[PDB]
């Protein structure tokens, strides 16, 4: 358990120790980390973390790499961090429907950060090969309480007329648009235009909404004549 | 009704003018009579097999179901004066003095002697 | 009829196949009774001896004669005894040739028929031919005694005494084996019966009517036993004549002996409190008799080219719609035809007029009133088209428990002592006139407790019995009767135990009603005074009536009709009688009870604190009616569990720490085509309508209070918002919308959704409509099914709060506990209707018990007693079930199925419920089955399956909230208002619920978790106290390759192979509930 | 090494998303033969897995 410094798959695991509870007679919470390879914009410059802690949030990542610059003497300027959707509450975007799990991904500022973080992190999983005691602590921002009943706040008044004014006002505007689009009489390149029954009102909509006589001729009769004789 | 009372429900319904009208009657054709009698005859049912006996006179005071006949019939022919004009008990199902107690909202004497 | 008498016909061939006798038993028994014969022929005869005679016989030899009470005394025995060789008969199912292969025991009975040479025309008065009897089989014992020491056959032989159906005027010998005319393993015995020639006592002359104990007074029990055993032959003698005459005489015998058998009926003694005096015989006389005619006219209702199911059915309907007893009877012919009278003689009466006997004198009127009702229950499933009821028919014994198969008991001790002690002991008088209208004590204190426990309730009850614990038949050879000590006494029984079939309409009435009053003292009113005394009064009501009765008051921990009896057999009865039913007050005192007044005295059948709600929340239906909007507010339908009488505890104003607070009501708009077609803006706009209704309602109703919640307990809609109304009724309420758009963008987001999103967006679906559509349709007829079945809602209460003290709340959904809550009611088969919060609990208990959901469907026919399931929608229903469970076999996605009107999916509140709930549920439900089938039903059983087991736990975490919430709450060990701000409202909320909740969303791959909901009555005694039991998946548990998407907290034991770190989690555990984890238990 | 129906359906219970345990059962039912019963719960990890997972599916 002590010479798992890295996994063979690329990624290198992350230890966190534990607070001694009252409860409980230390831990190493393991986290993985590896770099991401992606063509986006926004998710250039970014660390795939898997298995983190309970509301592994922006101060904490900030946590995290100031003990690995203060540590190493490095510098790495977290930027943002990415997917925290650590309670399966996000993963059907229904809205765009009908009009990456226990991980995240945590993008810095520039390669020089990302590259002294990432031979912070090597030096770090050097450290749980070799003296399991120099590591950090995790501490998590304790969900007591107060954030409790402030989960349980009813909300306030000024914050739903606000939203629900800006909502419903770009939602006016994007729909009148889009309705005198698909009634603005179109016509392609050649000469083609389409037909709009009334009272439609989106392109999208219209691509997903996108007798014999036997006893007649002389042959007839008289295939009839021989199937009954 | 899912309270075993058969029922009998007349509704009435009258073809007014639009806004715009210039002709002297506004009469309708025989099939959108026919249509707006079938639109009336499957909304009463499908809201009275939904509905309890308690509940459908709940529907039946603040004359709901007459808005949503004509909220519905709004594009077969605009209408008027539309009203549930009769309902008529034919069955009644076996007694429940309990159901009534509790649709409505024990008592000791005075030790006479 | 083609259908059902295929299938019917079959199981009945399947049965008897099944039951079928061995015929190497049948000859070892033959050639055995061969050998009796061969006995008796060699045992010689005794002559003419007097009572000093055969005094000095019978104690020089070691047997003693077993006499009849009372004793023959030298006094007035001037006649003598005699013995002379007997006639030979066999009597029997054996004899009707329908015998079977009983597990427990069968026996043959033989007949030695008496000499009318020994016989006079004097014998038939006051126990001559009875003493003449017990010393007859006394000299046949004690010479079947010497001939089997003649023949050694002693060393597994067993020779005991034994009644007549337990009759004490009719002893009997029983013969046993133990273990080459060996038959123990034939588990068969043969009874020696001693009777009497046909015609030797004028049958007119010993008529029920007459008296034959000169002291007048009938003698009935009397006239039938020395008449029956007079002619006990040409009974089956007519009975192998009819039985040669029809063809399935011996499968109708075999149906009703296994029917009467399951329902715990035998042809016994019932006058003293027991259940019997229909059995076999009677049902083969009752055939032959109906056979023989049956109608009013006399026609031939039953036809001899009938089948067995044909016959069977036949009784069945004849039995439940002709009275034997009280206003009809029946009169055959044994030598004609059967017919009805309209004249009930106050006792089940069919009469044979060639040998003028009324056969079923063994029954009381209670026993042929429960008789009747099953008769009526059973032609009810028999006429059940629908659905198959052979399996619950034949294949269930119902005698197994007492609280099951009776609604109410008590146990009561009867210290009466002796034969003087009972003019002390006893109120009532056992005279000359009562010994010989109830010749055995038994008889008499039994027809007594009956008759006034019955007089003192009548219509509080349907059904009466009494079971005299302590009742035995047999007795050795050296014993003149049966000789007990126990108990208070010197009679056979330790106390009694009364049962009651109780009438759930007629048991919370709080008046005790009797007859009217006039001037001139009525016979009915003067002997209702003389029967209450004390508690008899003269009450005016407000109608103007001036009418005895005498006035109760209810209690929320045992019934009026405990009070009644209590007082009635404390009165009546004997000063030294102790009664109890401890087992109903601990079930009530469990029941849970509100802060609410005259909640002590408040009974169990209450709806006042529901009736309150419901009229507080038609206010508020009121006022948004009048309110005025952009739209018209189409409908407001409650939904709420306190709306459809099922919530843990009856709710409380100003109680909002209650998890069921604030109630759900479903509010509906009008049919605006204008709606956004967009979800989000949909939803948004449902929202701004809850805001501008909010608002008004702040204007013009001040009083109420009002905020927003944002719910989201469906997934993937992160924008619900529910509008809390506080009331000055102290209630609270929440508001949603429903709209025919959400129906149709979930529709549509359905279609459109990828192959792979398809499963998870109809389980959202799913949910959506269990919330939304079938919850009203659900309420609605719970209901009135409920307003049918008052039990029904007490019943669920204490079953929900059941499972709330063992945390399956956590997953079980409370309309999925209704249903199976309104499973027995609905299905009282093949039970009566609950009418105690035992009886229906107990019963739900034991369907789940006896349940396997991995074969066995559930379909519910939500209707009031006799718009049922017709039968294309029970095999619609039936393919649905077949299909599903031939998409899931074992029950992995879908353990349980229950369907009704509402579902016809039959998947609704069965989903998202893992196999280790399931299996938890069903294991719990057999060992608490278990624990009252062994350790035997009292308190500390109740409180053995009222405690958790927390076994089988993984972790334990024990947790407690640093305020006590349960005065709050509103169960009695309170608040008053509502306080100012709706944050501290939230603070005073209960939070290890939404706890519990998030942490299995989150680790929903990996753990599952049971936690305890209702905190006021599962908290201790200050409320406050819970439980988090977790379980660990087996294969996280194992140890797995490090996937990218492997959605665990896990410690890597290789650098490639990982396993879960479990210390972590259990940290992490700690960390969520960091304030409020007070231990932590590892496995 | 599952062996058994009822512990098959217990580790399934562990990961229902599992391919790999999918797969053991339908590899066990294609040994003892039973062809339509392994193509069902074939059937069954589609209708059971989740979405995220392209890769087993």
């Amino acid at each position: 358990i002590e010479d798992i410094s890295a996994m063979k798959n690329g990624f290198i695991v992350v230890p966190f120790k534990l607070p001694d509870h009252k409860a409980l007679p230390a831990s190493l919470h393991f986290m993985f980390a590896k770099r991401h390879q992606s063509s986006n914009s926004n998710e250039s410059d970014c660390l795939f973390l898997v298995n983190l802690p309970l509301l592994s949030n922006i101060e904490h990542m900030k946590k995290f790499v100031g003990q690995l610059c203060g540590k190493y003497d490095t510098v790495s300027h977290v930027e943002e961090l990415l997917y925290n959707d650590e309670f399966g509450l996000h993963e059907v975007d229904l809205s765009a429907l009908t009009s990456p799990r226990n991980t995240a991904l945590l993008k810095f500022v520039d390669a020089a950060s990302i590259n002294n973080c990432w031979n912070a992190l090597k030096k770090y999983s050097n450290l749980h090969a070799k003296h399991p005691n120099e590591l950090f602590e995790w501490t998590y921002t304790t969900p007591s309480f107060t954030t409790f009943v402030n989960f349980y706040k009813p909300l306030d008044i000024d914050y739903l007329k606000e939203d629900i004014h800006t909502h419903m006002a770009i939602f006016e505007q994007r729909e009148a648009q889009a309705q005198e689009d698909v009634q603005s009489s179109i016509v392609d390149e050649d000469g083609f235009t389409l037909v709009v029954g009334k009272n439609t009102k989106s392109l999208n909509s219209i691509r997903k909404k996108i007798k014999a006589k036997k006893d007649f001729y002389r042959f007839q009769v008289r295939e009839r004549k021989k199937q009954e004789i | 009704t899912s309270d075993d009372y058969v029922l009998r429900i007349f509704a009435i319904a009258f073809t007014r003018k639009q806004a715009n009208q210039v002709k002297r009657h506004s009469y309708a054709q025989s099939s959108h009579i026919r249509a707006i009698r079938k639109v009336i005859s499957e909304i009463l049912t499908k809201e009275v097999q939904g509905s309890t006996l308690a509940q459908l006179t709940s529907k039946l005071i603040p004359e709901v179901i007459n808005k949503e006949i004509e909220n519905a019939t709004k594009d077969i022919f605009p209408l008027q004066n539309i009203h549930v004009r009769k309902v008529k008990l034919l069955k009644q199902p076996k007694f429940d003095v309990g159901a009534l107690m509790a649709l409505h909202g024990e008592e000791k004497g005075k030790k006479v002697t | 009829e083609l259908f059902k008498s295929n299938i019917f016909k079959l199981q009945i061939d399947e049965l008897l196949e099944q039951v079928k006798l061995k015929q190497k038993h049948v000859l070892k028994v033959e050639k055995f009774l061969h050998k009796l014969y061969d006995i008796l022929q060699e045992i010689p005869d005794w002559e003419e001896k007097s009572l000093a005679e055969v005094d000095s016989f019978f104690k020089n030899k070691i047997v003693s004669v077993p006499f009849v009470d009372p004793k023959p005394i030298p006094q007035n025995t001037n006649y003598k005894f005699n013995y002379k060789k007997p006639d030979i008969s066999l009597i029997g199912s054996f004899a009707l040739k329908a015998g079977i292969y009983q597990p427990n025991g069968s026996s043959i009975d033989t007949l030695l028929t008496m000499p009318k040479e020994l016989f006079e025309k004097k014998d038939f008065l006051n126990f001559r031919c009875l003493h003449k009897r017990s010393v007859y089989l006394a000299y046949l014992t004690h010479h079947l005694l010497i001939l089997l020491k003649k023949d050694k056959l002693d060393s597994f032989l067993q020779l005991e005494y034994s009644y007549f159906d337990n009759d004490p005027l009719l002893p009997i010998l029983r013969i046993s084996c133990s273990k080459d005319y060996n038959f123990y393993k034939t588990r068969f015995s043969i009874n020696l019966l001693i009777g009497f020639p046909y015609k030797v006592f004028e049958p007119k002359k010993l008529l029920p009517n007459r008296n034959c104990i000169r002291i007048l007074p009938a003698t009935p029990l009397y006239n039938f036993s020395v008449l029956s055993s007079s002619t006990h032959e040409n009974y089956l003698k007519y009975l192998y004549k009819t039985k040669k005459q029809t063809e399935s005489f011996v499968e109708a015998t075999v149906l009703g002996r296994l029917w009467l058998q399951q329902r715990g009926f035998s042809s016994n003694m019932s006058h003293s409190g027991s259940l019997g005096g229909f059995g076999t015989f009677e049902f083969t006389i009752l055939m032959a008799a109906l056979l023989n005619g049956g109608g009013i006219n006399s026609n031939k209702i039953l036809l001899h080219g009938f089948s067995s199911y044909q016959l069977f059915k036949g009784v069945i309907k004849y039995l439940a719609t002709m009275d034997l007893c009280h206003d009809g009877h029946l009169q055959f012919h044994s030598n004609p035809a059967s017919k009805y009278i309209d004249e009930g003689f106050q006792t089940p009466t069919l009469f044979d007029k060639s040998t003028k006997v009324n056969i079923l004198t063994k029954m009381t009127v209670s026993s042929y009133q429960i008789l009747k009702e099953y008769a009526g229950e059973t032609l009810r499933m028999l006429n059940n088209v629908v659905q198959d009821q052979f399996s619950n028919i034949f294949l269930t014994n119902i005698s197994r428990f007492d609280n099951l198969k009776y609604d109410l008991c008590y146990d009561v001790q009867l210290p009466l002592g002796k034969y003087n002690n009972l003019e002390t002991s006893l109120a009532a008088t056992f005279g000359s006139m009562e010994r010989v209208k109830f010749i055995t004590l038994e008889n008499f204190l039994a027809h007594k407790i009956t008759n006034v426990a019955r007089y003192a309730l009548g219509d509080r009850i349907k059904y009466i019995q009494i079971e005299m614990v302590g009742q035995k038949s047999d007795f050795p050879i050296t014993k003149r009767k049966v000789y007990s000590n126990t108990g208070g006494n010197h009679f056979n029984f330790d106390f009694v135990r009364v049962k009651l079939i109780v009438n759930p309409s007629e048991c919370d009435k709080l008046v005790t009603k009797g007859p009217a009053h006039s001037e001139t003292m009525s016979t009915e009113a003067a002997v209702f005074k003389n029967f209450w005394g004390i508690k008899s009064s003269l009450r005016r009501f407000k109608d103007g009536s001036i009418t005895h009765c005498c006035v109760w008051s209810t209690s929320s921990s045992e019934p009026i009709i405990s009070s009644i009896v209590n007082f009635a057999l404390q009165k009546h009865v004997s000063k030294k009688a102790q009664i109890s039913n401890e087992t109903i007050k601990k079930f009530h005192n469990f029941l849970p009870l509100p802060n609410l007044p005259s909640s002590a005295k408040t009974s169990v059948l209450n709806l006042s604190s529901f009736f309150n709600l419901k009229k507080s929340f038609d206010d508020l239906y009121k006022i948004i009616f009048q309110m005025k909007l952009p739209l018209s507010v189409k409908s407001i339908l409650p939904v709420g569990s306190a709306f459809r009488y099922t919530s843990l505890c009856q709710p409380v104003p100003f109680a909002y720490s209650d998890p069921d607070f604030f109630q759900d009501v479903i509010l509906e708009f009008e049919t605006s085509p204008k709606w956004p077609d967009e979800i989000t803006s949909l939803e948004k706009a449902k929202t701004a309508f809850l805001l501008k209704i909010q608002e008004e309602l702040s204007a013009n109703s001040s009083t109420y209070r009002s905020f927003f919640s944002r719910d989201e307990s469906i997934p993937y809609n992160l924008e619900i918002v529910t509008l809390n109304i506080l009331t000055p009724e102290g209630y609270g309420f929440k508001f949603r919308v429903l709209t025919e758009r959400d129906e149709i963008l979930y529709l549509r987001a359905i279609a459109n959704a990828r192959n792979e999103l398809k499963p998870e967006l109809e389980a959202t679906f799913l949910k959506f409509t269990a919330k939304y559509l079938a919850s009203v349709r659900h309420t609605r007829t719970l209901e009135n099914i409920s307003h049918s079945y008052q039990f029904y809602s007490p019943v669920v209460r204490l079953f929900k709060r059941w499972l709330d003290t063992h945390l399956l709340l956590g997953h079980i959904t409370d309309e999925l506990a209704e249903l199976i809550a309104i499973k027995p009611f609905v299905d009282p088969a093949p039970y009566f209707i609950p009418g105690s919060l035992e009886n229906g609990f107990l019963k739900v208990l034991k369907f789940i018990s006896q349940w396997n959901w991995k074969d066995d469907p559930l379909i519910l026919d939500l209707v009031k007693p006799e718009e049922r399931l017709t039968l294309a929608q029970y095999k619609g229903i039936q393919m649905n079930f077949t299909n599903l469970r031939n998409s899931d076999p074992n029950g992995t996605h879908l353990q349980f199925f229950v369907a009704s009107k509402n579902d016809p999916s039959g998947i609704l509140y069965s989903s998202g419920i893992p196999l280790p709930i399931a299996t938890r549920l069903t294991a719990l439900a057999k060992v608490a089955v278990n624990l009252l089938q062994t350790h035997g039903l009292n308190q500390q059983t109740i409180n053995l399956l009222f405690t958790p087991g927390l076994k089988d736990y993984d972790f334990v975490v024990d947790l407690r909230t640093p305020i006590g919430l349960k005065s709050s709450c509103g169960i009695l060990s309170a608040p008053s208002n509502f306080p100012e701000n709706l944050n501290d409202l939230s603070e005073k909320m209960d939070p290890t619920y939404q706890l519990v909740k998030y942490l299995n969303l989150k680790y929903k791959n990996s753990l599952i978790l049971s936690s305890r909901k209702y905190i006021g009555v599962n908290g201790g005694e200050k409320g406050d106290k819970n439980v988090i039991t977790g379980l660990i998946k087996p294969l996280f548990k194992g140890a797995h390759k490090f996937r990218v998407n492997l959605d665990c907290n896990v410690k890597p034991v290789d650098d490639e192979n990982v396993i879960l770190n479990k210390e972590a989690i259990f940290h992490e555990i700690a960390a969520f509930g960091n304030d409020m984890v007070i231990n932590f238990e590892t496995d | 090494a599952p062996e058994s129906v009822a512990d098959f359906e217990r580790l399934l219970i562990g990961n229902p998303n599992s391919s790999v345990v999918w797969m053991n059962y339908m590899a066990f039912q294609l040994q003892l033969s039973e062809i339509e019963k392994a193509r069902e719960l074939a059937e069954r990890a589609l209708k059971t897995i989740n979405f995220r997972e392209e890769a087993e599916k």
